[PDB]
DNA sequence: AAGCAGTAGAGCATGC
DNA sequence: CGATATCG
DNA sequence: GCATGCTCTACTGCTTCGATATCG
């Protein structure tokens, strides 16, 4: 499939019949691009990177050897449209082709002629160079041709039509963004050209100012006026001129379509706010007028662009009335009366109040010390708006779920400068914070990080006040955990939020004005123990013999607590093991002591062992252990306890306690490894049909062999190794299908195997010496290997004569059986397992059917102990068969055509050592039901006509019962 | 510039890829990293690993040793992997700690000697020094650290090449390495150490003509340096130098002692070298020089244990030469100085002290007490059965308190030999002869604090068979009384046991536990036992046992032995462990070998309420008893048989396959012995181990045949039993034993061979392969079924001859059908006497019938068993002589001093009866060890058979015809054409295999041995 | 100018 | 008429 | 109740071609 199309591409780069296989090559590129997105598997993702990074087929030389042709234009366009989606179909593993695609785009700027093919090359170009951030590769992106070659592409070109004239200004600001240290000595004439270009494009007389060179020149002006930001500190002439440029670029009352230039001016004035500082005194009124006009233009990205420009201008207004608090009384007075008029309470739906919220939270700052009493009614009026506007339990018609973090950041910023809180509205404030942090997963990216900065801002706010208030943060996370763990959105967007708040506090501290993650981690571990206290997880039997104890009571007491217990353990797995560096010092004893104090009361609840695994893994991640001794000896007494407790269990708890047991420190527990060796024996046996226990068993055998003294373990290699032989034997389819026309790309942005273990087993088996490896195959050479290598009888009975029309030969229909039964026991394949079971049922019926006219009691004893373990095995179909079969044969063998033929006592001893055995627990239950049926139909038929010397009678099996009751085993 | 251009032009196309990358990929990666494309090399080595797994997967599970030869290469594969990963990532730029760590894990991770052949050794060491040279050239103390690493791995390869019989490779490596050991000193002295050790190991293989020349070569290389200014610094260098030089002087003075003067004829300057260091006045000079160097060696971990032990063996062979000085003091001094330490060879060297104390009592016996006082007591446990019988011997008091230490620590094993030794222990009149009565009474009191062991022995005793003990009593009285009643107290001392066990039905009820059938038979011995108690008490009748004969006639009628329960013995049926009564701790443990920890010992808990009786010539009984550690253990019981000598020969099997696990070529094929276990609880009662689903050989060969093949083989006038006996009666004129004496005067060498072929023709030849295909049904498993059986059968048929055993008929061979091994049992005759003391002497060394022949079709039976037998003998005759001394102190130990042996032949089915009269002497514990030492030291096996046949059947009528049968004919047999002494291993086993199959020998032999099948 | 193709931007039901 | 722009 | 995803569609624009002023 793959790579044969690429060799056909190589064979058809120079094939005959020009203008004759364009559709062939185009459907070739579209066919590979279909199944290059129709695979959510990282193995083929690692394959295709090494595919496309080749020098024979692929892209890097095919962009150089297939240009001057008419046979393939759509191919040349489709490959450059497909590369810009494979730029982010993979990660950033395109870094060793920065310079290769650099000389590629030089070559396709020069040699190709087309423009609709020129554009997607520029697309993948600029998106790659934005994907790179300031590093080594831009030093080999030569600015001596990047600036000067593409800048003489401006000079030695007249009638530069549209779409390259914008793209060259895109390139020079792209490289101005990414690593501008190469762009020191090319600064002066370029801004004069940027003045003159928009000057003749707009401020000329009769020319229609066309959009694209305006968009390109403004994006370049922003991306190059930032490295060398021109405030009233660089030049107070082009500050004035650029000011009038961008202001005429955002002139209103020009009602149109294709709103490139207004959104461009909004995105530019987002960044360049603090620069034109002294010129922000001239026309603040009409500045605010056009802000109030274009705030509600009702276009989708224009709303966000308008409000961002709005808040930036408000930030600079607040900064200038802060730093220049003497002469600005009139200006602050105007904005004061303006915002109190807009907050006045008349009819404002979600526009005047939504602009009131942000400006109110920001203008809390300046007027915070002139009066201090309007500051006191500040946040009181704000609560008297937001509390009544929020929480009405309107099920249908109150979705303000997109306006929330604005409210949160504003109420935080007004909460800061106050003192002596009114402190009665605080159980409304904490309810607000838990509501906002509860309805978090129905957001989008770049909403979430704003919300995270908001919640971290308010937690910084209400924690410098006083410890009389420092418990609101304690209780809000307590309520939040029991909210988010209750609802089975399930839980998988709060996880990175909790990561971002404590983990990446360190990227919030810069702009906003300690021990924050300390405090939040302490509160989180306190909450996760206080929740796991009050749960009442017990199970009660509903109304057979249960001999297991993860037993036949499927019913626990409160079933809606188990869901919010397993969500608790999964959330704990996802948030705990990150950053056990400095915070996880003191809880190593108390939390472990708490968990074992609960788990001693109830053994058979999983996830407790997973909590123990988490704390012991962080305890090994820290050192701390070179000998408190209390908890040391506590784990010593605990490990042997669980290692003898885990014997008579079943699988889903066995895996959890094994993940505990083999995650002990255990280089410091050097003693009694003979009690750990059946755990590591069962771990690899329960591998090869489940991955991670088989991973961690090898990961712990490595730790044992590399850190323990290799003399106690030197006899303990004859029974670790020789079991290892088994190891060494969505909307993307519709978002890619109909072209790569960038809305499909926007919808793409909207939307350990066994062989690595094989390699690691080989690396282990090699690294562990020569003299030790030899036992790995020398296991017994007398077991069921040889018992599968022995004939099951001396002579072969049961001769089957296949029906034909003329010949009818004979076939020994027993030679299949030592593969048939090993197949039908466990096939590990659901299609062939049922066929094996049906064949074996018919085989058993046939071997019974021949017996009415040779001895087979050597074969019955070899037959039955798989018939039992398939009668009660796992599945419904394999239970519905072999259960009436085994009742049929047990009732036939307890009858009169029966009655004391070695076959009957053979069946009896078969089910008896079915009963007595090590762990196969369900089987013993089944054959207990069988001996009950035996006891029924055996004695409920025979009258005392020969019922006096029948050794199959119940007295004999009573003596057998006494023998089984009399053993030191 | 020859191979890289060939591969760089050959790497093209499909057919020059699908073989060249399918096969190798690894040396391809190696020459690629020689041309330095590591990522290409990474791809080729990952292909190598995946190819290893894929090549592993298609092999089968039971095809052994190909899995091993594949598996050994993974060290090299991951060594290249670690090297390429280490040289790629560059956190190891100038920080030397990854080099320190990699040096450490290299010098730890080693391929072992004795299991890795030299090619894989060469592969891994060449790869490792090649990668180290690659680091040396790439990244331009530290280089001297590299050089020390190189030389240490090289000398390790030398000392591994010495052990695996590969001398020429070590010759070449030591020859190329001498230019290296000149910048240093210890490198040079380890060079000459390895040289003299290799010449030592070569000299044992070499002939005496070659021996003198190679030891003159190594003493010529013992004229150089390393004595100046370093033997003062490292005193251990001086010590090991004196060790090796004493070993050289030892072996040359050994060399000029076997041949008297013929070796001292041809040399000139080396002849002057011999006498410059007559013809006796320099032999004693070399012996004095060797003793002086050994004295300096023992004057100056565990680097001095061997130094003590070689001087001990030196004076020990000197003492044996003297009997066939202060040296008996010196040997016990340094020997117990060794055995105080953790040793094994000294642990096997205890009867040297135990006999030299008796032979040299004036020689420092107070020193013997003072040195035996200070010793850990977890050593003497295996050698207890001799010290328990030593108490009756005068001066048994060179040790008492260490014996009492062993009793007061671990009494529950010593309780079994003590009843046997106290059964016969008669002291003397002197005051030390009453202190020994005091000692045996105080240790009889310090033992049996519980008082249940004797009860358990009694309860196990009273489940036996009464008719067997009746025949035992009848043959004992017919032996000891029908000749002359001059015997003191013997009639009463035998009649007290006959009245105690199987007397009236109440004397066992009082003196023992009443079994549920002595009320059926000791009750039944009432009316004919009344006359027994009247006259049989003190009869001295000395003429008559026909009344015993008619009663053993009519006492087999109602014989019913299947109790099938433990109501037969009511003591242990209701055991029910109660409290600490110092529990029995089931016999068969405490083998020695370290500190025994009885917390893991299994406590005997329950017995089974079903027994099975066997079909043998004593009809034994088995039990399926159950231990405290949840499992079962079956055992078989035997009443009326001494089981101490068999324990000794099992210990001999243990020590000889301890030797087999030491050298190389037998370890690499994993040849061991199936060593089962016996325990002698009291005299004439012991327990024997019984293994799992095991068939006798005659049972297998009888079960293989058809229903009509059985009747045509057995119940027929043309039966090869009946045909052989009919032909032998018609060629004799008589009808019983003695016709095998009439046949050797009146039968010819070749017509007997034809008449032998007449009965060989009847039985089929494919019986063994028919039994092997009856169970296998798989050509994948048939190979590893045949090979292990043939290997084990050859090994036991060559280890049943060094200590000469006879009487191997088909019931003495046990095959395990699940695995395919074969083990033999029932050691009747320890040394070569089974061909001595019989009427018709069997003359073959072991079984090799036509069945072991016709299994090996289409090979001649000279390729498979030959290699393992020559490996066996080359492993045997390169020892210090442990097997020799252990056999000597076994046969000299008093347990079978001809009276126990004749009673043992009466305990089996006795062909020999009477008329000995000179056979009381010519037992001769010098002749047996002399001739075993001859047949180990190189002897034609047609001479040893003649020697013992003359010693056992001098003045016999038919003697020279017996020797002429076992002598050859100078054309038909190689043994008459080969010489009589001074042979080698290949011709030894050639003569032995031709001696085994020889259709004149298989002509006339005893019909119970069944020579046809 | 003609033929014609891309494409932002506005509009109708739908999921959470 | 011939090199060079102009422009719908 | 809102952000978003599926259509429509008309503006924009891009190439192609051709008819006229400017300077040696």
């Amino acid at each position: 499939g793959v790579r044969c199309s690429l060799l056909r591409l190589q064979e058809t780069l120079s094939a005959a019949d020009r203008c004759g296989a364009a559709l062939a090559g185009h459907q070739l590129i579209r066919g590979l691009g279909q199944e290059c997105v129709l695979s959510s598997s990282p193995a083929v993702l690692a394959l295709q990177t090494s595919l496309v990074f080749s020098r024979d087929f692929g892209l890097l030389v095919f962009v150089r050897k297939s240009l001057n042709s008419i046979e393939f234009r759509e191919c040349r366009e489709e490959i450059l449209k497909f590369l810009c989606i494979f730029l982010e179909k993979m990660g950033q593993k395109i870094a060793p082709y920065s310079v290769e695609i650099k000389n590629t785009c030089t070559s396709v700027y020069t040699k190709d002629r087309a423009a609709k093919c020129k554009i997607p090359a520029l697309d993948l170009l600029i998106k790659l160079l934005q994907t790179f951030r300031s590093s080594r590769l831009m030093d080999e992106f030569k600015i001596g041709e990047l600036f000067s070659k593409f800048y003489g592409e401006l000079a030695l070109k007249k009638k530069i039509p549209d779409t390259v004239l914008e793209k060259v200004y895109e390139l020079l600001g792209l490289l101005g963004e990414v690593h501008p240290s190469e762009m020191i000595n090319n600064a002066e004439n370029l801004f004069r050209a940027f003045l003159g270009e928009l000057k003749t494009q707009m401020t000329s007389a009769v020319r229609e100012p066309k959009l694209p060179v305006l968009a390109g020149c403004l994006k370049g002006l922003s991306s190059l006026l930032c490295n060398f930001t021109k405030s009233m500190e660089e030049d107070p002439q082009t500050s004035r001129e650029i000011f009038n440029f961008v202001l005429k670029a955002i002139r209103p009352q020009i009602d149109l379509k294709r709103y490139a230039v207004p959104s461009a001016g909004l995105r530019l004035f987002a960044l360049h706010a603090s620069q034109f500082s002294t010129c922000l005194l001239d026309n603040y009124v009409s500045l605010f007028e056009v802000l109030l006009k274009w705030c509600a233009h009702t276009n989708v990205e224009l709303k966000k662009a308008a409000l961002s420009a709005l808040e930036s201008f408000l930030k600079q207004v607040s900064n200038m009335v802060a730093k220049n608090a003497e002469m600005h009384k009139n200006k602050l007075q105007y904005f004061m009366e303006q915002f109190y008029g807009i907050i006045r309470n008349v009819d404002s739906n979600n526009k005047e109040l939504s602009i009131a919220i942000r400006g109110y939270g920001l203008f809390a700052g300046p007027c915070k010390v002139i009066n201090a009493k309007d500051v006191d009614f500040m946040y009181v009026e704000l609560i008297q708006r937001c509390k009544q506007m929020f929480l009405t339990q309107t099920d249908t018609g109150d979705d303000r779920v997109y306006q929330m973090p604005s409210f949160l950041q504003s109420v935080a910023s007004v909460l800061l400068y106050l003192d002596t809180v009114p402190e009665v509205y605080t159980p409304v404030l904490e309810h607000l914070v838990v509501m906002q942090i509860d309805s978090f997963p129905q957001y989008s990216p770049k909403m979430q990080l704003v919300c995270c900065r908001a919640i971290v801002k308010v937690f910084l706010a209400l924690a410098a006040k006083g410890p009389v208030l420092r418990n609101c943060i304690s209780t809000v996370v307590h309520q939040g955990l029991i909210r988010i763990c209750s609802k089975p959105p399930t839980y998988k967007d709060y996880v990175d939020l909790f990561r971002h708040l404590l983990s990446s506090d360190q990227m919030m501290d810069s702009i906003l004005a300690e021990s924050l993650n300390h405090l939040l981690y302490d509160e989180f571990v306190k909450s996760v123990l206080k929740i796991v206290e009050k749960l009442d997880l017990t199970l009660e039997i509903q109304t057979m013999i249960p001999t297991s104890d993860p037993a036949a009571n499927l019913h626990p007491a409160k079933p809606k607590d188990f869901s919010a217990f397993i969500n608790l353990v999964e959330f704990c797995r996802e948030i705990l093991p990150e950053k056990q560096a400095e915070f996880f010092e003191p809880w190593v004893y108390s939390f472990s002591y708490e968990l074992i104090l609960q788990s001693t009361r109830l053994p058979l609840i999983s996830g407790f062992y997973k909590l123990l695994s988490i704390t012991v893994r962080n305890a090994k991640k820290i050192k701390y252990f070179e000998g408190k001794y209390s908890c040391f000896a506590l784990f010593v007494k605990f490990g042997k306890e669980v290692a003898v407790k885990m014997k008579q269990y079943k699988d889903e708890l066995l895996a959890s306690c094994l993940t505990f047991l083999l995650s002990l420190p255990h280089n410091i527990i050097e003693l009694d490894v003979r009690a750990y060796v059946p755990a590591l024996q069962m771990a690899f046996k329960l591998g090869l049909s489940y991955t991670p226990l088989a991973e961690v068993g090898l990961n712990a055998l490595e730790e044992w062999s590399i850190y323990i003294d290799r003399h106690v373990m030197q006899p303990y290699y004859k029974d670790i190794l020789p079991c290892l032989d088994g190891y060494l034997k969505s909307a993307l389819s519709r978002a890619a299908q109909k072209g790569f026309n960038k809305v499909v790309l926007k919808h793409l942005k909207k939307t350990i195997s066994l062989e690595e273990i094989r390699i690691r087993v080989v690396q282990m088996l090699g690294s562990l010496g020569g003299q030790i490896n030899k036992n790995l195959l020398t296991v017994t050479s007398s077991d069921e290997m040889m018992k599968s290598y022995v004939a099951w009888d001396r002579e072969k009975r049961l001769s089957f004569a296949v029906p034909f029309r003329e010949m009818k030969p004979v076939i020994f229909l027993d030679v299949f059986l030592p593969r048939v039964t090993e197949l039908a026991l466990t096939a590990s394949d659901r299609q062939t397992k049922v066929a094996a079971c049906e064949l074996l049922h018919s085989m058993v019926m046939f071997m019974l059917g021949k017996a009415t006219q040779p001895p087979m009691y050597q074969l019955y004893k070899r037959t039955f102990p798989v018939l039992l373990r398939l009668a009660c095995d796992v599945d419904q179909v394999t239970r519905q068969l072999y259960e009436p079969l085994v009742m049929q044969l047990i009732h036939w063998f307890t009858n009169n055509k029966k009655f004391e033929s070695q076959d009957t006592v053979a069946l009896l001893e078969a089910i008896l050592d079915g009963i007595v055995d090590p762990v196969d627990s369900t089987l013993r239950d089944f054959c207990g039901r069988c001996i009950r049926e035996f006891l029924k139909w055996s004695i409920k038929q025979i009258t005392p006509q020969q019922q006096e010397k029948s050794p199959v009678n119940t007295k004999s099996l009573f003596k057998r019962l006494y023998s089984l009751a009399l053993h030191p085993n | 510039q020859s191979l890289l251009t060939f591969i760089d032009k050959a790497m093209h196309g499909e057919l020059q890829k699908a073989i060249l990358e399918l096969h190798y990929s690894q040396e391809l990666s190696l020459l690629y990293l020689l041309q330095d494309d590591v990522d290409r090399a990474k791809y080729y080595i990952q292909n190598g690993i995946q190819s290893f797994m894929q090549n592993y997967s298609s092999i089968d599970v039971l095809l052994h040793q190909s899995r091993l030869t594949k598996l050994q290469s993974v060290q090299a594969l991951t060594e290249i992997q670690e090297f390429i990963s280490f040289i790629s990532k560059q956190g190891n730029l100038s920080s030397q700690v990854p080099l320190k760590r990699l040096l450490n894990t290299w010098t730890n991770r080693y391929p072992d000697a004795k299991m890795d052949p030299m090619n894989i050794w060469d592969d891994i060491i060449t790869n490792r020094c090649f990668f180290l040279s690659k680091i040396e050239e790439k990244l331009t103390d530290i280089s001297s650290l590299i050089r020390s690493c190189k030389f240490s791995m090289k000398m390790k390869m030398i000392d591994s090449a010495r052990k695996q019989n590969n001398f020429s490779l070590a010759m070449k490596l030591l020859k190329e390495l001498h230019k290296e050991s000149k910048t240093r000193d210890d490198w040079l002295v380890s060079w000459v150490q390895s040289y003299c050790r290799l010449s030592h190991c070569r000299s044992r293989s070499q002939g005496c003509s070659e021996q003198v020349l190679t030891v003159l070569k190594t003493v010529s290389l013992l004229d150089e340096n390393n004595v100046s200014s370093y033997l003062s610094k490292n005193i251990l260098a001086f010590r090991d130098q004196n060790i090796l030089l004493g070993t050289t002087y030892r072996i040359i003075a050994n060399a000029l002692s076997s041949e008297p003067a013929c070796l001292a004829e041809i040399e000139e300057d080396k002849a002057r070298r011999i006498l410059e260091l007559d013809s006796e006045k320099v032999i004693a000079g070399l012996y004095q020089r060797a003793f002086q160097h050994l004295s300096e060696a023992v004057q100056a971990a565990a680097g001095v244990i061997d130094a003590y032990m070689t001087l001990a063996d030196f004076c020990d062979q000197q003492l044996r030469k003297e009997e066939e000085q202060a040296y008996p003091a010196l040997v016990v001094e340094k020997m117990l100085k060794a055995l105080k330490l953790n040793s094994n060879e000294a642990r096997l060297k205890f009867p040297r002290l135990l006999q030299i104390i008796e032979r040299y009592p004036e020689e420092t016996l107070s020193l013997m007490t003072k040195e035996i006082s200070s010793v850990p007591c977890w050593q003497f446990i295996s050698w207890i059965s001799h010290m328990v019988a030593l108490l009756d011997k005068d001066q048994a008091v060179a040790v008492q308190h260490s014996v009492e230490e062993i009793t007061d620590n671990y009494p529950q094993a010593i309780v079994y030999p003590f009843i046997i030794s106290s059964e016969s222990y008669s002291f003397k009149d002197t005051s030390t002869g009453h202190k020994n009565k005091e000692f045996v009474a105080r240790i009889k009191s310090k033992l049996d604090q519980g008082g249940v062991i004797q009860d358990f022995i009694n309860a196990l005793d009273q489940l036996s068979n009464p008719e067997l003990l009746f025949k035992d009593w009848s043959n004992d009285v017919r032996a000891e009384l029908a000749k002359t009643p001059v015997n003191k107290k013997n009639i009463e001392k035998m009649y007290e046991r006959m009245y105690a066990a199987l007397g009236d039905p109440k004397a066992p009820g009082l003196g023992a536990f009443r079994r549920k059938f002595i009320q059926t038979f000791g009750k039944e011995f009432d009316k004919h036992f009344g006359k027994g108690g009247s006259k049989l008490l003190r009869m001295k009748l000395s003429d008559f046992n026909d009344i015993t004969n008619m009663l053993l006639l009519k006492m087999n009628k109602d014989s019913k032995p299947p109790g099938n329960l433990k109501e037969c013995s009511p003591w242990m049926s209701d055991f029910k462990v109660e409290f600490l009564r110092n529990e029995l701790e089931i016999p068969g443990q405490y083998d020695g070998r370290g500190k025994p920890l009885p917390e893991y010992h299994v406590r005997i808990a329950g017995f089974d309420e079903r027994v099975t009786v066997m079909a043998s010539l004593r009809r034994p009984k088995r039990i399926i008893i159950r231990g405290h550690d949840e499992r079962e253990h079956p055992f078989l019981v035997k009443g009326g048989e001494d089981l101490r000598q068999d324990q000794r020969v099992e210990q001999l099997f243990q020590v000889m396959n301890g030797i087999l696990a030491q050298d190389s070529a037998c370890s690499q094929r994993a040849l061991q012995l199936r060593t089962y276990s016996v325990v002698p609880m009291t005299s004439r009662l012991g327990l024997i181990e019984w293994l799992e689903n095991t068939v006798t050989l005659k049972d297998l060969l009888l079960n293989t045949m058809s229903q009509e093949e059985k009747a045509a083989y057995l119940s027929d006038p043309r039966a090869p039993p009946c045909e052989y006996k009919d032909w032998l009666t018609k060629m004799s004129g008589k009808h019983d034993v003695g016709a095998y004496m009439l046949m050797y005067k009146g039968a010819n060498r070749t017509e007997t061979v034809t008449s032998f072929r007449k009965r060989e023709s009847k039985v089929p030849a494919d019986l063994l392969k028919r039994a092997f295909v009856r169970m296998s049904t798989s050509p994948e498993a048939f190979l590893a079924l045949r090979s292990h059986f043939a290997s084990s059968h050859a090994l036991i048929c060559i280890s049943h001859w060094i200590l000469g055993i006879g009487d191997r008929h088909l019931n003495n061979f046990m095959v395990a059908m699940e695995t395919g091994g074969v083990i033999g049992i029932d050691f009747g005759h320890a040394f070569g006497s089974a061909t001595q003391f019989l009427p018709v002497p069997e003359l073959m060394p072991f079984r090799l019938t036509r069945q072991f022949i016709n299994l090996m079709l289409p090979m001649k039976e000279t390729g498979l068993m030959y290699s393992i037998m020559v490996h066996a003998l080359r492993a045997f005759r390169s020892d210090p002589g442990l097997l020799t001394n252990t056999m000597d102190v076994f046969v000299k130990e008093p347990s079978f001093d001809w009276k126990n042996f004749e009673q043992k032949m009466l305990k089996k089915g006795g062909s020999w009866i009477q008329e000995i009269n000179v056979a009381e002497k010519n037992w001769y514990p010098r002749q047996k060890i002399c001739y075993a030492k001859r047949k180990l030291a190189g002897a034609n096996p047609a001479v040893i058979t003649c020697d013992e046949l003359l010693l056992g059947h001098e003045k016999a009528p038919a003697f020279r015809d017996y020797v002429a049968v076992a002598r050859g004919s100078k054309d038909h047999n190689i043994r008459a054409q080969e010489p009589e002494s001074g042979l080698s291993e290949e011709t030894q086993v050639k003569c032995l295999m031709d001696q085994a199959t020889d259709p004149n020998i298989l002509g006339r032999t005893w019909e119970g041995w069944e020579p046809w099948m």
